[PDB]
């Protein structure tokens, strides 16, 4: 888990698995007895965390002497999931999308292509997987968050044209499968309830971004009060209304209100 | 169950609470001896038996607790020393490698020790006195007594030995107190 | 099986249903019922596909993971291995050695210190005569008789 | 003078009887730190539950009288006694009762919004913390079976502050986790800077104790040199920073309390080997990583902080869970 | 030949240098290190450890007023039956029952007389029939058997033996 | 000698548990009490801002 | 895989060697460490040698572990008494090699008692050490360092509180003897029967 | 439980004799035809001899 | 053999039994059913050829 795939990490790796490798497995970095060549007893906590240890920092590892980037950021995780979405949709069909849903209300997908239909599951689905990766991380950075990023928390559902969950839609059931099945082993930060913990980040990212409206605002008044004129900046003015449509906006389109 | 039986009722009721608390015992098993106590768990060798089975070990060489020891020749009886097998797999390989400098042939012999852990879950012990045995003289005591000394023991002083290397006086002197009062 | 809780939770095996390879499928038909029947516990996780993997995995109550090779082996031989992973608990490996025998270590009446036998003096059997001692007339005579022999056999 | 008096025998190992039954027979006189710290290194268990009622009714007369010099006194001695004691139930209810971490805190240079927070959410922390430290891996394991388990199918969130005891969850998803060592902070703090810049990764952690805060705070209130008192002061306000901000581990006194084995003195030199070897038992894929100085004696346990030749204890006494913690230092 | 390589080749981290840098120099160096190994182990291993044992329960005999000697002879004699493992462990863990031990081997207490050969009951030479009974000597070795049976720890069956030994005629129903 | 070993009975005696640290890391530790420093900056039990 | 620095210690450089009484390695037991008193008068060189040896080594105690190097400190009394049988002070050699060619020294037991009576005890308790640890240096050096030899009577260990240790060498020993001739005493009942 | 067992019927001769009276004691020389010389049982010979 | 049917005998297996290839049909099998015979690998020559040498 160390040397393989992080925490937020997008990759997936399995760390006793050499399939990213050009060569048979020679030599044995871990290695504690001389009877660890024909049964390595690997998989066995004790052993692996030698070997996991022992193996080289990669590119996601970040070694010690070498800088490490700031991830836990909420002002580097949304526009992210930004970049996610864009790199799914295209301009060209989030624009055809974008006129079709405005002007049938999600009833007239038959001019939509084939390809265009299986493009925007495949981005819905990747946009699912790379939340249920960030969910921890955002938790983490939900609470020194800025205004502009929780927006665009919404603004980058909304490109991905994925509903978000409030108590189309894609993040609203789970991935099918037995619970005695289920990977469960610890160590992996792997969320089960993801329809759950989705939903209630939603609801404190609103809240989140109520506060910080209000925080903004009563800074406005606190800062007219101590100079004692009504002399207020067009840039401010243009942004506060601005920003004071698009929050409404957006989060109307999700069905959010405040 | 831990109780002492014997027909001399003051050694009975003298020696009953004696075998109170924690015990050890020295057993004879899988053709080695071991030293299981009340909480210690032991990789004996392989046993036919399945994983998660309550067993009791047949063979007691002794038994003892902080007051008390109980020795056999050659093996006791009466002991109810029950394990219970908490798994059974191989140690770890030992790789015996056979090479002749003369010829060209070498052999790679493979040994995982195969093996049984257990661990003892209880240890009793309910033993049949017949009466106080004299140590220094072979002759059995028709009676027993627990305030005097079964055995009077004197120091090692005479004066006669002039080059007897002298200990310290309070260690050359000092008695015992009486452990059955 | 510690306490009465098996340690293994789950065993994923991995199968094609037509490609060929007919040992695992002589196993799961065979004596999969067995030992679904002997260990309800476990769960079998089975997996169907095109490529399979000739492994068995068992997956314990810690997360360790061990798995057995089972290519062109005989499904004799992979009971065997799935019994062989659900007795062994898969938390350690040590070797086998008298000073491996007891896994801890731990006394019941004390453990040795330099200073419990330390002060313990050597002692004798019985009483001895002193030669700081007073004789009495018996001793007084037989001494002096004794003296007065040698005494006259050198005179 | 007579405790200070029964102090210098105790640490010249040869405790004067007399002079403790005074100690303990004599009423009327709250005992000062000093007979607290003495007590601590002898093993009679009647004479440590004297002890313990002596140092509640002390505790109770100086929170009466309002002196902060008294009471922060016969705290410090007080918490070295609760971690020389042995039923370490009755030391976390005393410590818990008695309000050992919020006081401690208060007494710290720049650690006052973690200390109230601490003592606002000491009642959460509690219940997170589990039953038995034996066997983390299974007990999150079912935890996870459980979370798995859909209860539904078959409130505003706010993150509290950082425990290990807590979150225990956490650490296992954590990589790399650096344990503070006060030895660290010694003409620089540039290395305090290096290691809580890899916090934001969200695979790297701190990890500081209660001990390591009070082993820089009194070094830094006495100290030969003035760089070492500026460097030990930023990095306590660093790392007051960073519990309030939410992204390093501490360890309260209570959890110390409740994880330390029972009958063993702690220190700042014991208790981060403690930690490190209770993290390499219970939680053995997270690479640990000691910040520790290049002239630290703790650095290297088995020869410094080794004991003598104990016959209970081998060469695998730390991959066992019946062996306490500190037995792997051997 | 068979070099053993490509399992040999596992292990080359142990090594250090050009023999962890290398193939065949490490190779060789860890085909060499079992092989000697092995013979250690096989020819040589036991007789140290053995005397590491010996001089332990030595010491701890000395440290009573005896030695390994006459403590070997005398538990020969009594017929202990321990080996100088157990005797290292009690020496080690439980010095009041090694102790306890050696004042056995040091008194003159009488130790167990040699095992009774199996003799016959005299009922095996009585003429049976003597003219649907059980045989005498039969009837005796059940007695025995049973008696062992009892002895053997506490059970449901009862500390009496005729009414265990005549269980056939409960079992059998009144014609 | 024989105040230490006499000592280290009494503590074999009353301890019931397993001792496996150095003996004299306490006295390490606690030679500041035996120690005095006539500075402006000494160090008593505790030693704290809301004290200095 | 362990690796000793070839930058060792040495004899000119200035460091200097250490004190294995003052090092604190992992091998090196403190706790468990008694003070014996062992006095000299009399008793033969090779026979007190062993009698220090065995106590210095630790091999008296059951825990002894080949590894942990503890023992107990033997301070030995009267070494300018000790005695050994006729003609061997004169016959024994004592022989050693320097780096100069053709350095053999060979002293006589009377030329080392002369020079220094506790070189001849020092010298036998190393060969009674090398005997079993010969291979480390340390295992073979450390033991050595808990010895306190002292020419005379006096000596600065009396806060240590020395025991006077007691040996018994293995030469007493009992030859036969003629059965002593007594009167026999009769009984009455014997008379009468 | 546990097995006190010498022969193949758990029998032996009396271990302890009567109180007071005088108990019997095995051969401590070897089973040697000549009186010469002593030797005392050694640890093989007392195994043979207790079986 | 198992004593009583509530202690039966555990299933660790030796070496023999664990390290057993799998069952190819040999020709006592084929003339019995030959339903069995679906391959080209399944038309083994004479039991009597071991092999190349
Ligand atoms: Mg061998």
């Amino acid at each position: 888990v160390y040397g393989g795939s992080g925490r937020g990490d997008l990759l997936y790796e399995n760390p006793d698995a050499r399939r990213h490798s050009g060569r048979a497995l020679g030599v044995l970095n871990g290695v504690r007895h001389s009877s660890q060549a024909t049964m390595p007893e690997s998989g066995q906590l004790y052993y692996r965390k030698l070997i996991l240890h022992s193996r080289p920092p990669n590119g996601s590892c970040a070694g010690l002497q070498r800088h490490c980037h700031d991830t836990c950021n909420w002002s580097y995780l949304i526009p992210s999931l930004h970049r996610c979405a864009e790199s799914a949709i295209s301009a060209k069909l989030w624009e055809k999308m974008c006129q079709l849903g405005l002007e049938d209300r999600s009833k007239a997908w038959v001019n939509l292509t084939q390809y265009e239909r299986q493009r925007v599951r495949d981005g819905q689905n990747l946009y699912r997987y790379e939340v249920h990766q960030r969910l921890p991380l955002l938790e983490e950075s939900i609470g020194w968050a800025q205004l502009d990023d929780l927006l665009g928390w919404f603004r980058s559902a909304r490109r991905a044209w994925v509903r978000l969950p409030t108590s189309s839609s894609a993040m609203s059931c789970r991935l099918e499968g037995h619970a005695d099945s289920r990977d469960t082993t610890p160590g992996r930060n792997q969320v089960f309830d993801t329809p759950e913990r989705v939903e209630q980040l939603t609801e404190a990212t609103v809240h989140r971004i109520r506060e910080e409206l209000q925080r903004l605002n009563r800074s406005e008044r606190s800062d007219c009060e101590g100079s004692a004129a009504m002399r207020a900046s067009a840039r401010r003015l243009a942004r506060d209304e601005e920003l004071s449509r698009c929050v409404e906006e957006e989060l109307g389109w999700h069905g959010v209100a405040l | 169950a831990n109780g002492l039986r014997c027909p001399d009722a003051l050694i009975t009721r003298t020696l009953n609470p004696l075998l109170n608390g924690p015990k050890f015992a020295v057993i004879y098993c899988g053709n080695h001896q071991y030293k299981v106590a009340v909480g210690d768990v032991i990789a004996v060798q392989r046993l036919r038996v399945e994983i998660g089975s309550h067993i009791a070990l047949k063979k007691v060489l002794m038994v003892g607790g902080p007051r008390f020891t109980a020795i056999g020749r050659p093996l006791l009886e009466g002991v109810r020393v029950t394990a219970q097998v908490e798994e059974q797999k191989r140690m770890r390989n030992v790789v015996s490698l056979f090479a002749t400098p003369g010829r060209r042939h070498v052999r790679w012999v493979d040994a995982p020790h195969a093996a049984t852990i257990i661990r003892i879950c209880e240890i009793f012990y309910s033993p049949n006195v017949v009466g106080e045995l004299d140590k220094y003289k072979g002759e059995l005591l028709e009676t027993f007594t627990p305030g005097q000394h079964t055995n009077p023991v004197y120091p090692v002083d005479d004066g006669y030995d002039v080059f007897r290397k002298k200990d310290k006086e309070a260690m050359e002197n000092a008695t015992t107190f009486l452990d059955l009062l | 099986s510690r306490n009465g809780e098996l340690c293994l939770k789950k065993v994923i095996i991995s199968y094609c249903p037509s490609n060929g390879a007919p040992n695992t499928r002589q196993f799961l038909a065979t004596h999969l019922p067995h030992f679904h029947a002997k260990y309800p516990s476990v769960s079998i996780d089975l997996r169907p596909r095109l490529w399979p993997e000739m492994a068995i995995t068992g997956v314990y109550r810690d997360g360790s993971e061990r798995s057995y090779n089972t290519k062109n082996l005989s499904p004799m031989g992979i009971f065997l291995r799935l019994n062989n992973l659900v007795s062994t608990a898969n938390d350690y490996d040590q070797p086998f050695c008298a000073s491996h025998l007891h896994f801890q270590r731990r006394s019941v009446q004390g453990t040795w210190n330099p200073w419990l036998w330390n002060y313990e003096t050597e002692r004798r059997r019985t009483e001895a005569p002193q030669w700081r001692r007073k004789l009495s007339e018996k001793e007084w005579d037989y001494y002096v008789g004794q003296y007065s022999a040698q005494m006259k056999q050198e005179e | 003078i007579v405790e200070r008096m029964y102090l210098v025998t105790v640490l010249c190992d040869a405790g004067n009887n007399e002079i403790l039954q005074l100690l303990l027979s004599d009423t009327a006189s709250p005992r000062g730190p000093d007979f607290f710290a003495a007590v601590s290194r002898t093993k009679d268990t009647p004479t440590k539950k004297r002890a313990l009622c002596l140092l509640q009714e002390a505790i109770d007369n100086a929170s009466a009288k309002a002196d902060k010099v008294t009471l922060l006194g016969l705290l410090e001695s007080g918490s070295e006694f609760l971690l020389s004691l042995v039923d370490k139930g009755v030391a976390h209810t005393f410590a818990t009762q008695n309000l050992f971490d919020y006081r401690i805190l208060n007494s710290f240079l720049h650690c006052s919004l973690v200390a109230d927070r601490l003592r606002v959410e000491q009642s959460v922390i509690t219940s997170l913390i589990p039953s038995s430290l034996r066997d983390v891996q299974v007990q999150m394991l079912m935890s996870n079976e459980r979370n798995a388990l859909n209860p539904l199918t078959s409130p505003k969130l706010k993150r509290p502050l950082m425990t290990m005891l807590s979150q225990l969850e956490y650490l296992n998803s954590i990589d790399s986790v650096f344990i503070l060592h006060s030895s660290l902070m010694a003409t620089s703090t540039d290395q305090l800077v290096s290691a809580v810049r890899r916090l934001p990764s969200g695979k790297d952690s701190l990890i500081v104790t209660m001990s390591c805060l009070r082993a820089l705070s009194v070094k830094s209130l006495t100290s030969p040199s003035m760089k070492e008192r500026i460097a030990c002061a930023r990095a306590l306000e660093i790392v007051s920073y960073e519990l309030e901000k939410g992204r390093a581990v501490l360890l309260p006194f209570s959890e110390e309390i409740l994880l330390h084995d029972a009958g063993a003195y702690c220190d700042e030199d014991l208790m981060l080997w403690t930690v490190a070897a209770f993290l390499a038992r219970e939680l053995p894929l997270v690479k640990v990583h000691t910040l520790m100085h290049s002239n630290c004696t703790a650095r290297t346990p088995y020869r410094f902080l080794k004991g003598g030749h104990n016959l209970l204890v081998s060469s695998r006494s730390l991959y066992d869970k019946g062996a306490p913690l500190l037995s792997s230092l051997h | 030949h068979y070099r053993a390589k490509l399992e040999l080749d596992r292990i080359r981290s142990m090594l250090r240098g050009r023999a962890r840098l290398e193939r065949k120099v490490g190779l060789k160096r860890l085909f060499f290190l079992m092989r000697t190994q092995t013979r250690y182990r096989v020819e040589q291993q036991a007789h140290w450890e053995r005397a590491i044992v010996r001089k332990n329960v030595d010491s701890a005999a000395r440290e009573h007023g005896t030695g390994w000697q006459h403590l070997r002879n005398e538990l020969g004699r009594q017929n202990v039956m321990l080996l100088p493992r157990s005797q290292q462990l009690l020496a080690q863990y439980e010095p009041l029952a090694f102790r306890a031990v050696v004042e056995l081997c040091a008194s003159r207490i009488p130790p167990p007389p040699p095992p009774v050969v199996a003799s016959v009951p005299e009922e095996s030479y009585t003429l049976w029939p003597p003219a649907s009974l059980s045989h005498p000597a039969a009837r005796v070795e059940l007695r025995c058997g049973v008696e062992r049976v009892l002895r053997r720890g506490p059970s449901g069956l009862g500390n009496n033996v005729n009414e265990l030994i005549d269980a056939w005629k409960e079992f059998d129903v009144s014609p | 000698m024989d105040t230490y070993v006499n000592s280290r009975i009494q503590s074999i005696i009353a301890e019931n548990t397993v001792e496996n640290v150095a003996l004299s890391h306490w006295r390490r530790r606690h030679m500041w009490n035996l120690v005095r420093t006539h500075g402006k900056l000494q160090r008593h039990w505790g030693v704290s801002d809301a004290t200095k | 895989a362990p690796f000793k620095s070839v930058l060792r210690r040495h004899k000119h450089h200035p460091e200097g060697l250490p004190l294995y009484n003052d090092m604190s390695k992992q091998w090196l037991c403190r706790e468990g460490e008694r003070w014996w008193l062992l006095d000299a008068r009399g008793e033969q060189l090779p026979r007190v040698a062993a009698v220090a040896a065995q106590y210095i080594t630790g091999q008296h105690r059951p825990d002894f572990t080949p590894g942990m190097i503890t023992g107990d400190h033997v301070v030995i009394v009267n070494i300018k008494d000790v005695v050994m049988v006729g003609d061997q002070w004169i016959r024994v050699p004592i022989t050693w090699q320097t780096a100069y060619p053709g350095g053999k020294y060979r002293i006589r037991l009377t030329d080392m008692y002369e020079r220094d009576p506790c070189m001849l005890m020092w010298w036998f308790l190393k060969d009674e050490v090398n005997r079993h640890f010969v291979r480390k240096l340390k295992t073979r050096i450390a033991p050595l360092e808990k010895a306190w030899l002292y020419e005379d009577s006096i000596h600065p260990h009396a806060d240590k509180n020395p025991r006077p240790l007691c040996w018994t060498d293995p030469e007493v020993k009992g030859w036969k003897y003629r059965d002593p001739q007594f009167i026999r005493r009769w009984k009455p009942n014997e008379f009468m029967h | 439980y546990s097995e006190a067992r010498s022969n193949y019927d758990g029998t032996s001769l009396p271990a302890w004799p009567a109180p007071g009276k005088k108990p019997t004691y095995p051969a401590a020389l070897s089973e040697l035809r000549l009186p010469q010389p002593r030797m005392r049982k050694t640890r093989t010979e007392w195994m043979y001899y207790h079986g | 053999k198992e004593f009583d049917e509530d202690h039966p005998l555990p299933v660790v297996g030796s070496r023999l039994n664990g390290r057993t290839t799998q069952h190819k049909w040999n020709h006592w099998d084929q003339y019995l059913n030959p339903q069995i015979t679906q391959s080209i690998k399944d038309l083994t020559p004479t039991p009597e050829y071991v092999g190349m040498r």
